[PDB]
């Protein structure tokens, strides 16, 4: 069993926080969803190996630029996030949060995620963002995205459904082991 | 923690901690600005009890049962006994408003309507600003305390073995040195997070709308104060490296 550090990052309201509870708790929260994240340590089997995988996020420390870097160090694994409902918060990928991670994380693993990928057949979500020109970040995008910012891959999961949120942990745990 | 308030804090949400039957009284609103309310105090608990892991099983243990040169702790655990009475005095403020709300006959049916006020006095005048150069200090001292660790843990035989062994209870998965670090520099960012929430449906009463929104902004006056006073300490720097 050995240790790795995992970080998640992303604008505001990327779904980093949910992604986190749902996949840390195992019972999914029907009652209601937690407003934080504190800490967890996670026990995964990837690949015939045991990993102890330290989850922790980012989230209320985006306005804070001299706080915020106090959660990168010893981090093995960064996921960063952008929610598909916000082609906005995808636009932030390359201009702010990968330089960020890029300078507090030298050569460390980065794993794009597009999150709430259930609000692409939202008929809310499409009516909304058509109002300001907009629609649901294809997975094209993200994509070309995750091969620009140089990430070691691109994933999407659905917090709500549960879909893909193992694959991505389990994913992340591949990519911290490797050297 | 004490037994009492971990059971009173032990299920998932407030419309779960009380009686079925008492929940079934109150309107959705009223159950949601609750469930948030429980969610304050609840991870307010967490966080007195992470801060009582570094001073008690940490910070005490080391002073018992190892030989450090004077200052090694303080290096590794800064602000801790200032942290532990501020936030423990918050605590026991947050939870007798909670108490005071019971109804009689009950040790679990409660209903807050008054926060506001008990956030504006905990961020705002004296009790703010110790709290503010209190996290500048902690903040600044955070990266040094983890090189601090590592360079014991990986030079020390006797200081590994200590931290094998009060490490071990499952109970501690997640509280190791570093992580009662980092758990605590990044409790003052949950506070904006939690009190919007709050906020949101707290808008039945004006004073506690306005209350709220004034304690909201106290919380990111004092957060912008903290980020503000941090600057990074390294461990063994020399002085041309500070001034230039
Ligand atoms: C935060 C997120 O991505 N989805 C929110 C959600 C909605 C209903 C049930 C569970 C979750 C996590």
């Amino acid at each position: 069993a050995i240790r790795k550090k995992l970080v998640i990052v992303g604008d505001g309201a990327c779904g980093k926080t949910c992604l986190l509870i749902v996949f840390s708790k195992d019972q999914f929260p029907e009652v209601y969803v937690p407003t934080v994240f504190e800490n967890y340590v996670a026990d995964i089997e990837v690949d015939g190996k045991q990993v102890e995988l330290a989850l922790w996020d980012t989230a209320g420390q985006e306005d804070y630029d001299r706080l915020r870097p106090l959660s990168y160090p010893d981090t093995d694994v960064i996921l960063m996030c952008f929610s598909i409902d916000s082609p906005d918060s995808l636009e932030n990928i390359p201009e702010k949060w990968t330089p960020e991670v890029k300078h507090f994380c030298p050569n460390v693993p980065i794993i794009l995620v597009g999150n709430k990928k259930d609000l692409r057949n939202d008929e809310h979500t499409r009516r909304e963002l058509a109002k300001m020109k907009q629609e649901p970040v294809k997975p094209e995008e993200g994509r070309d995205m995750a091969n620009r910012i140089g990430a070691f891959g691109y994933m999407e999961c659905s917090a709500k459904t549960k879909d893909g949120v193992r694959e991505v942990f389990e994913m992340a745990t591949r990519a911290a082991l490797q050297a | 923690s004490m037994e009492m308030d971990e059971k009173d804090f032990a299920a998932d949400s407030w419309s779960l901690a009380v009686d079925s039957s008492f929940l079934q009284q109150h309107k959705k609103e009223v159950m949601k600005q609750q469930d948030v309310i429980y969610e304050l105090i609840q991870t307010e608990l967490h966080h007195v009890r992470t801060l009582k892991i570094m001073t008690r099983l940490f910070r005490t243990g080391m002073l018992e049962e190892l030989h450090l040169e004077p200052g090694v702790v303080q290096g590794l655990f800064p602000c801790v006994d200032e942290l532990s009475d501020i936030h423990t005095r918050f605590l026991s403020q947050l939870l007798e408003r909670r108490r005071q709300a019971l109804c009689p006959g009950s040790t679990r049916n409660f209903v807050i309507h008054r926060l506001g006020d008990l956030l504006i006095s905990q961020f705002s005048g004296p009790s703010a600003e110790q709290m503010c150069k209190t996290y500048s200090e902690f903040c600044s001292r955070h990266s040094k305390a983890l090189k601090l660790y590592k360079e014991l843990y990986a030079r020390d035989k006797r200081f590994q073995q200590f931290i094998r062994k009060v490490t071990r209870p499952a109970v501690l998965k997640r509280h190791g040195v570093q992580e009662c670090i980092l758990l605590v520099t990044q409790r003052i960012t949950k506070y904006p997070l939690l009190i919007s929430r709050i906020l949101q449906h707290s808008h039945g009463i004006e004073e506690e709308r306005q209350d709220l929104t004034t304690a909201l902004g106290l919380v990111k006056e004092l957060l912008s104060n903290v980020d503000e006073g941090i600057y990074q300490l390294e461990k063994g720097a020399r002085l041309q490296e500070i001034y230039n």
